[PDB]
C-alpha cells in the first residue's frame, strides 16, 4: 500500500462525515513529586462512527454519579500529533455528553504517520 | 507536611532518585523512589492531641531485598525523631 | 511448506512496512537466592501490526499510575533468538509509549528456526 | 449518503410497525447541592424491535424486587429531541412492562440530525 | 409483513411438533405490605425447542439442592394473554424436571398481539 | 420431519461408531428428612463425540483432589429412560477416566420419545 | 470413516513436521495416605501447532513465580499410551520452555485408538 | 537479616536444594526449599524494644508431609535462639 493511497481514503472518509472538533488536551507535568496541569486547546477535523455495541456503565457513589459508554470510535487525519497516556488527556464537546479519547490507533505506513483511528468514551 | 518529608528524603539520602505523591509516578520513573502517604488524624487523649500517621513506601528494582533493607535504614535515621521544616506551610 | 515459501513470506511481510527496533533485554540471574540483572541491547527489524480489538487498562494505585493495551502484534524475522519468561523481559521505545513484549511465537518448519510471530503491550 | 436517503429510510421502517409511545422525562437540576426534578411529559412515534439475546436480570433485596431485561432496542425519528443521562431519564410504559430507555445513539449525517437509535430497558 | 402471514407461521410452527401445556400462574396481590397468592391455571398449546448452548447451573446450599437449565426456549400462539413479573410467575410439568417460563418475547405486528416467543428454564 | 427419520438417523450415527456403556444410577430417596441412595445398573449402545472446546478445571482441596472437563457430548437412543436430578445422578467407566452425565436433551417428535442428546463431564 | 483413513491422516500429518519429544511421566500412587512419585521417561515423535489465542497468565506469590500460556496444540500417534489425571502428569523439554500436557483427547475409531489430540500449556 | 539466616538454613541442613526470596524461585526450581519473608517490626516496649517477625516458609515435592515435618524440626533446631552473624551487614 502507498502512502498516497491511505492519505486520499482517510481524507475521503473524513470528508463523507466530517465535525469540527475542539480537542482540549491536560498534560500532567512532574513539578516536586506532584501534577502540575497545563491546559491547551487544538482543533481539528473529525469523523465520528460506532465501533463497538457496549452498554452504558454507572458509577454512582459518594464522590459522584457519571455514565459513560465506550460505543464511539474516532478517525482523524494527519494535521496534528495526539497522544494519550497516563499522564494526558484528550477531550471535547460534542453535543451529546462529553467524548474523551480513550485509546489512540497511529496508522502507519513504511515508519510514516498519515492518520490516527482513534477510540472515544461518551461522558454523560 | 508532604513538602519536608520529602525534602529531607531527597537532601540527606543520595541512592534515592524521587519521592513522589501517591499516585504521582509513572512506570517509567526511576528506581528506587519514596511515596508518602498520609493516614489518619485520631485523638490520642489530652497530652498527644491529635496524631497523624504518615507512612513511606520505598520502592526497588526487584534486584534483592538487601539493599531495600539499607534504603530502610536510613529513612528511619534521616526522619527519626529529627526536627523537620516544611517551607511551604512554614511551620 | 517448505522453509524457503516460509522464509520469503516472512521477509517479504516485514519489509513492506518495517521499522528498526532496540530491543533491550534484562535477564535476571539467580545469585544468593536473589535476582542480578544483565542488560543487553540488541536491534532488529520488525513489522507493527493490530491483532487484538482490546481496550486500554489502568492500574492507579499508591505504587503509581500507568495504562497498558494488548491491541499490537509484532513479526520478526530470524536474526536474532528472542526468549521470554518470568525471569527475562523484552522492551522497545517505540514513540508513541513503550511497548513490551508480552509472549513470543516461534515460527518453526521442521524443527528449525524460521521468525517469531509475536504479541506486545504498549505500556503508557 | 444523502440525508433524505437516510430520512425516507428511518420513516419507513419505523412505519412499518409504528406504536404511539408516551416518553416521560424526569430531569435533575442541581439546587443547593440537591436535586430538584421537573417531569415533562412528551409523545413520539416509535418502532421497538429485539437487538440483544439477554437474560432477565434480577434484584431482589430489603429495597425491593424488579426484573429487567435489556433485549429491546428502539428506533425513532428527528420531530423530538432527546437525551438521558445520569441526571436525566427517559421512560414509557409498553403493556408488557415498563420501558426504558438506557442509551442514545443519535444518527447523525453531516453534522446534521436525522433520527436516534436507541437501546431499552424493559423493567417488569 | 402481514398480520395473516405471522399468525399462519405461527399456527404451523407450533403444529409440526406441539404439546399440551397446562400452565400454573401464581400472581402476588400486595396486601398489608405483604404478598396474597392467588393460583390460576391455564392451558395453552406449545412447542418447545432449544435456543441455548448453556451448562447446568447448581445451586445446594443448607435451604437445599436444585439445578437449572436456560436451553430451551418456547414458542406459544396469541390464545391467551401470558405476562411474567418478579411479582408473577408462570410454570408446567413436563416429564423431565419441572419448566418455568423466565422471560416472555411478545410478537407484535402493527401494534396487535400475534404470538409469544419465549424462554424456559427446565428446573430440576 | 417423521418419527422414522429421526429414528434411522439416531441409529446409523450410533452405529457409525458405537461403544458398549454401562450406565450406573444412583437415585436418591428422601426417608425421614435424608437420602437413601439405591444403586441401580444399565447398560446401553452410545457414541461419544467432542462437542465444546472447554478448559479442563482442577479443583484440589483439603477434602481431595479431582480435575474434570465438559468437551465430551454423548448421543444415545430411545432403548432405555434416563433422568438426571440434583438427587439422580448417572455415571460409566470410560477407560480415560470415568466419564459422568451432566444434563440430558431429549429429542422428541409430536410428543414421542425417539433419542437422547446428552452431554458428558470427564472426571479424572 | 475407516480406521486406515485415519491412521495415514494422523501419521501424515505428523510427519509434515515432526518434533522428537521426551515425554516424562510422574505418577503419583497412594500410600499409606500419601503420595509416592515413580517417574519414567518415554519417547515420541510429535507435531506441536496452535490451537487457542490466550493471553499469557502471571502467578507470582512468596512461594515463587512463573508465565504459563495455553496457546499451543499437540497431535501424537498411537505408538503409545497417554492419561492424564490429578495424580498424573506428563512434560517435556521443548527448547522454547518448558511444555506441559494439559489435557487429552483420544481419537477413536469403533472402539479402537488410533491417535491422541492433546492439548499443552508452555511454562515460562 | 534475610543474608544471615539463608546461610544458616543453607549450611546446617542439607536436605535443602536453596533459600530465596519471596518471589524469587522459578517452577523449575528444585524442591525442598525454602523462602525468607520478613515481617513487621512492632515497638513491644522498653525491654524488647522494636521486635521484628520473620517466616521462614519450606516447601516441598508434595510426596508426603512428614518430610516436611522432618524438615521443620530441623529448621527449628537451627535458628532457634542460635545467634547468627549477617555477613553482608556484618552485624
Amino acid at each position: 500500500i502507498n502512502i498516497d493511497r491511505r492519505r486520499k481514503d482517510i481524507i475521503r472518509t473524513i470528508n463523507i462525515n466530517p465535525t469540527n472538533i475542539t480537542i482540549t488536551s491536560i498534560k500532567k507535568t512532574e513539578i516536586d513529586g506532584a501534577f502540575e496541569e497545563t491546559e491547551t486547546e487544538i482543533k481539528c477535523v473529525v469523523r465520528i462512527f460506532n465501533e463497538k455495541t457496549a452498554e452504558k456503565q454507572i458509577s454512582s457513589e459518594k464522590q459522584g454519579t457519571f455514565s459513560s459508554i465506550r460505543t464511539y470510535g474516532m478517525l482523524v487525519s494527519n494535521d496534528v500529533i495526539l497522544e494519550v497516556n497516563s499522564r494526558d488527556s484528550l477531550e471535547f464537546e460534542c453535543i451529546y455528553g462529553r467524548m474523551k479519547i480513550v485509546n489512540i490507533y497511529p496508522q502507519i505506513v513504511k515508519g510514516e504517520l498519515c492518520g490516527y483511528q482513534c477510540s472515544l468514551e461518551r461522558i454523560d | 507536611m508532604r513538602a519536608g518529608i520529602r525534602k529531607a528524603l531527597i537532601d540527606n539520602i543520595k541512592e534515592l532518585k524521587g519521592c513522589y505523591e501517591p499516585n504521582v509516578p509513572n512506570k517509567d520513573t526511576k528506581k528506587p523512589y519514596m511515596v508518602v502517604v498520609q493516614g489518619q488524624d485520631n485523638d490520642h487523649g489530652e497530652t498527644i492531641g491529635f496524631e497523624r500517621s504518615i507512612e513511606v513506601w520505598i520502592y526497588e528494582g526487584r534486584t534483592t531485598f538487601k539493599k531495600l533493607d539499607k534504603l530502610t535504614k536510613q529513612v528511619v535515621e534521616v526522619l527519626d525523631m529529627n526536627t523537620i521544616v516544611d517551607e511551604s506551610e512554614n511551620e
